[PDB]
């Protein structure tokens, strides 16, 4: 067929090839956990002299010759172009047949698996190909878990390429397992393998699932709900002042979380929106926040730092006024009367706005809403109510 | 070079001298904002001595224009601090490093 | 009001309602309805302050509830609510509330605060859920907002092909609605995205030339809406991992934004940035010439560059008006909104424009420097949808407020620290509790064997590679876990 | 070999014991040192707040367990007692 001749006056045995493929493979089958102990060592011994027979006998390198045959082309479709519709729907399941084969082959015998280091550099070459990535890994783990001089011979490029299937063929435990496969065989640690894959793998904190511990953090808000609206009555401008009585920079190895704003709610809805409900998030993590952590402004979890007169994190006797504009949206924040050089312009203001406070432990803050509900240190700027 | 942004004002007047160990609480953070070392998880204070060459320079002349007690942001280039082979297995190669150091003490 | 409570198999569905599919036997006392694949009489109905105890029995497969301690009962003289099921995976507590409900579980941990139990429940030898525990049960809530999640297999509305590129053809995703034009198909805009984001870079700066492709970094992908879709409802553009906004009609004016104004000493506006979530234009609109898709779906193409963050939108060969300008370190994830109007809707395409990188080059790290498109399997079509659960924390910060004068105002104290290990996708550019892997069963083994890679690595006293594993894995993460 | 005149057999592991044993070697794993000799030995853990964490959740451990509780800490008796137990067997084999 590669060499051209038509379809039909080549002969292509091809159901007759997944039968028998189909038998082999129940022939190689491995023994069953649940048979008794003597029936069980029988049959492992019945393997592994079947085994060695098909290495003794070469068997194992005409399934290699009909693998490396068979991946000359690209996809079933193409492979049916070339052949014929029924090899076409057929190729997919001869490779994944001949990969089991092999696997089944070289499964426990340390022999051939010692005689297929040879061909181990040709076995990963085809790794990146999606038609054969699930059995090249088995054989791959099967050889690596027997195989001493496996591990001699497998190289950088090799490990490199190992770990490149998880960026490109996303998450897989089995791959995983290879490589754990790699750093210990036998009791017998393979330094070079652990270093190289630690350099490869660790530092780019891309593929692997990150952990870090994060501080509780909760909000705090008054009854009060604020919002704009076409011939409504409610006053546009607003302002609110907050006391730090105590704070404790770390009261753990993680820096305590202190900040105040506004925060707008989704919809009309009294619950706020776009933000979990526990968690380490706070004032300014979401787009439906506005926050001030008396050094950065918040806003969608990303702060940028804002100018100001002794520039300082949230001390103790730090006095915060805010202010809440809603006939231009904007939010403007005074720290101890002097004030800040930043302000949240042309936010959304479809939702009712309230103010709020974020914080972890080790706080003592005091609201100051004005009235009976605690006077304010300094003068509300004109207009503000 | 280095920039160093206050976080929390010191003395302002002891600066660290020639041959003075420096005991600093200190948290590595990946430009990208991802911690890699932090002295506080292992609640030990980290020392080390002005001008020979332990710790890598961006700290060093981080601490150096520090002040007794003040609490500063340290960002330091790649060429500064592990320039291109990088810590294996901890940075890459070419990062820029942002370190949190407060200076608790000098002695 | 309109409450349930019952028992439920493991396969409930948060978004569907109890008893609508056989996942959950629930009793409706608001209409007096035993809801279980449908709903029949039984029992009467509840006032505010009424108790009732749920009572199973898995031996012979019979459940009835009580109220106030009396047996409710069907129009017959049967106690059975239900008459015979199957063991299957199991069953687990459930309630439902309606809009403005208020309810309270009692897993029977201490059995004084059981009220009902004494007169039934204990001479027949049931037990309380909770009896032989020791720790309080993790209760899970439905989540409430919506993340988007990989399209199944089995969605009865939502259909993705992945259909491989050839010579002459690029990679391309397919998306096609199964169930239009019959009945009982949803039509409601669907929110769609790619898995991967694209990252920009962490500084902004201050036969196509092969120098040019190397040093550029800007990364192209285009969308074809096929023949009659509305072009109208589909918008076509990048968001990111913080969107979450699910509104049955969706416009570009009512998108999430801010514009913060960092300004000098005096108040002269230095710097103005406009942060959103969504950068998205629409196809209808960007349809200037008109009948140029009936003949050829609408191709709409975006350029992003990664080096300067600039946004642009390539509309049939012409240029289109509109354009964003992002921060840097922005991950931009494509995606596209659609209301289906014909069974074919929209057509991922991974092609690339003269002079620009594909996709996948700045998706994935290995494939930097190949101009060839491709579309790796990690890389796949992701819908934003709401049956998903959230787990409750056993413990909340311990909060004391009081209004201490007129004077003093309100103080608000925390002085306890709590703390939580924090598992983080980066793909996703999500995190969740690591808690949640009790359920989430995937990522529960792959971070089971990747724990067993970091202790491979550093098997056999490989003490520089500890040392490297310290940063990974911190003091205060050992004695947390 | 005995503690007192009465031969009775003192409580294993105490006493006072003088065969040589290893010595104890551990470093500080800190990232800013550019040093390399950091690399030999172990990095250092808090062994006292190890141990007496250990010790508290062991007897933790045989409160609950003597209930046969349905909810051991994991979801199994093997995962309450095995990692728990392996850390105390490892600690004791240091010899701390």
């Amino acid at each position: 067929l590669s060499k051209k001749a038509k379809a039909s006056t080549v002969d292509l045995p091809i159901e007759s090839v997944s039968l028998s493929l189909q038998d082999l493979i129940g022939y190689f089958h491995p023994p069953d956990e649940h048979l008794e102990h003597e029936d069980k060592q029988n049959r492992l011994r019945a393997l592994k002299n079947r085994q060695n027979l098909f290495q003794e006998e070469g068997m194992i390198n005409l399934v290699l010759e009909c693998i490396d045959r068979l991946h000359v082309y690209s996809s079933a479709a193409h492979f049916a172009d070339v052949a014929g519709r029924e090899a076409g729907e057929s190729w997919k399941s001869i490779l994944n047949s001949l990969y089991e084969l092999l696997a089944a082959l070289i499964r426990g015998n340390r022999k051939n698996c010692a005689q297929f280091s040879g061909s181990l550099d040709w076995l990963i070459s085809r790794l990146e190909r999606l038609e054969a990535s699930s059995g090249i890994l088995e054989v791959l783990h099967c050889v690596l878990v027997e195989s001493p001089e496996a591990l001699n011979i497998i190289k950088e490029g090799h490990i490199k390429s190992i770990i490149s299937l998880l960026d490109k063929h996303g998450r897989n435990h089995k791959v995983l397992d290879v490589l754990c496969s790699l750093c210990v065989c036998h009791g017998v640690a393979v330094r070079s393998n652990q270093h190289l894959i630690c350099d490869n793998l660790l530092p780019g904190r891309d593929l692997l699932l990150q952990t870090r511990l994060v501080n509780h953090v909760s909000s705090m808000r008054p009854n009060i709900f604020l919002g704009v609206s076409e011939g409504s009555a409610q006053y546009k401008k607003w302002y609110y002042e907050l006391m730090v009585d105590h704070t404790e920079p770390f009261v753990t190895a993680e820096a305590t979380h202190l900040r105040v704003g506004w925060a707008s709610t989704e919809g009309y809805s009294p619950y706020p929106g776009g933000g979990e409900e526990w968690g380490g998030n706070g004032v300014g993590d979401d787009l439906f926040s506005y926050g001030f952590d008396g050094l950065h402004l918040w806003s969608g979890c990303i702060a940028r730092t804002v100018s100001s007169p002794n520039q300082h994190l949230l001390r103790t006797d730090d006095v915060i006024s805010c202010c809440l504009d809603l006939s231009a949206p904007s939010i403007s924040f005074r720290i101890n009367g002097q004030p800040v050089q930043g302000m949240f312009e042309n936010f959304n203001i479809d939702g009712l706005f309230f103010p709020v406070v974020s914080f972890s432990a080790g706080i003592k803050v005091r609201f100051l809403l004005g009235g009976r509900h605690g006077e304010f240190k300094f003068l509300p700027p004109p207009g503000y109510a | 070079g280095v920039e160093i942004e206050t976080i929390s004002p010191g003395d302002g007047r002891t600066f660290p001298k020639k041959g003075q160990t420096c005991v600093v609480h200190y948290t590595g953070m990946l430009q990208n904002g991802k911690k890699f070392d932090s002295s506080r998880d292992r609640n030990k204070p980290f020392k080390f001595r002005i001008g020979k060459q332990e710790v890598i320079k961006g700290f060093e002349e981080g601490a150096a224009q520090m002040s007794l007690g003040q609490r500063a942001k340290l960002t330091c280039t790649p060429d500064v601090a592990y320039g291109a082979t990088g810590h294996p297995g901890v940075i890459p190669p070419n990062a820029t490093l942002i370190f949190d150091v407060e200076l608790l003490n000098l002695e | 009001g309109d409450m349930r409570v019952g028992w439920s198999r493991p396969g409930c569905q948060p978004d569907q309602e109890l008893g609508s599919d056989e996942r959950a036997f629930a009793f409706d006392g608001f209409k007096a309805q035993r809801w279980h694949q449908g709903n029949e009489h039984y029992g009467r109905s509840w006032q505010a302050g009424d108790v009732v105890g749920c009572m199973v029995d898995m031996n012979e497969h019979t459940m009835m509830f009580t109220l106030n301690g009396e047996i409710l009962l069907d129009d017959s003289g049967s106690e059975l609510a239900f008459k015979d099921f199957d063991v299957g995976d199991g069953f687990i507590p459930v309630c439902s509330l309606g809009v403005a409900q208020v309810g309270r579980m009692n897993f029977g941990k201490d059995v004084s605060t059981l009220k009902y139990f004494t007169i039934c429940g204990l001479q027949e030898g049931y037990e309380p859920f909770a009896v032989n525990t020791n720790r309080d049960i993790t209760m899970w809530l439905s989540k409430r907002l919506p993340q988007f999640l990989q399209v199944p297999s089995n969605h009865e509305h939502i259909e993705v092909t992945r259909i491989d590129g050839t010579i002459d053809s690029s990679p391309c995703l397919k998306v096609t609605q199964k169930s239009f034009g019959s009945q009982n198909s949803n039509t409601d805009i669907m929110f769609y995205r790619l898995s991967m984001p694209i990252e920009c870079a962490e500084v902004f700066s201050k036969r196509d030339d092969y120098d040019f492709l190397m040093q550029t970094s800007t990364y192209y992908y285009s969308v074809r809406i096929f023949p009659g879709q509305e072009p109208a409802n589909v918008w076509v553009g990048w968001i990111t991992s913080d969107f979450h906004q699910y509104d049955t009609g969706f416009d570009l004016d009512r998108v999430r934004t801010v514009t913060v104004t960092l300004g000098d000493e005096k108040g002269k506006v230095h710097e103005s940035i406009k942060r959103s979530n969504c950068y998205m234009v629409c196809a209808g609109e960007s349809m200037s010439p008109g009948q140029g898709r009936n003949n050829n779906g609408l191709e709409i193409g975006c350029v992003v560059d990664a080096a300067s963050g600039l946004l642009t939108f390539i509309a049939n060969g012409k240029e289109l008006s509109t354009y964003y300008q992002v921060e840097p370190s922005t991950k931009l994830f494509p995606a596209v909104f659609a209301q289906a109007t014909s069974p074919n809707v929209f057509q991922f395409e991974l092609g690339r424009i003269k002079n620009v990188m594909p996709l996948s080059a700045g998706l994935f790290k290995s494939e930097h420097k190949n101009p060839v498109p491709q579309c790796p399997p990690r890389l796949h079509v992701q819908f934003l949808s709401h049956v998903l659960w959230s787990r409750m924390p056993n413990q909340f910060l311990k909060v004391d407020v009081s209004r201490i004068s007129e004077r003093q105002g309100w103080l608000v104290q925390c002085l306890d620290p709590l703390q939580f290990m924090s598992l983080h996708i980066p793909e996703e550019n999500r995190s969740v509790d690591i808690l949640e892997l009790t359920e989430q069963e995937e990522l529960l083994k792959f971070h089971y064997h990747t724990l067993r890679l970091y202790s491979a690595v550093c098997a056999l006293g490989n003490h520089r590679v500890a040392h490297a594993l310290c940063s990974h894995v911190d003091e205060p993460q050992l004695l947390y876990a | 070999l005995f503690p007192d005149e009465n031969k009775k057999h003192g409580l294993p592991g105490i006493g006072l014991s003088t065969s040589l044993r290893p010595r104890m070697q551990f470093s500080s794993p800190s990232f800013v040192s550019i040093s390399n000799e950091c690399y030999q030995y172990s990095p250092e853990f808090p062994l006292d707040i190890l141990k007496s964490k250990t010790i508290q959740m062991l007897t933790e451990a045989v409160k609950e367990g003597s209930l046969h509780a349905r909810d051991p800490v994991g979801g199994t008796t093997e995962f309450l007692f095995v990692p728990l137990i392996k850390l105390f067997y490892t600690l004791l084999i240091m010899g701390i």
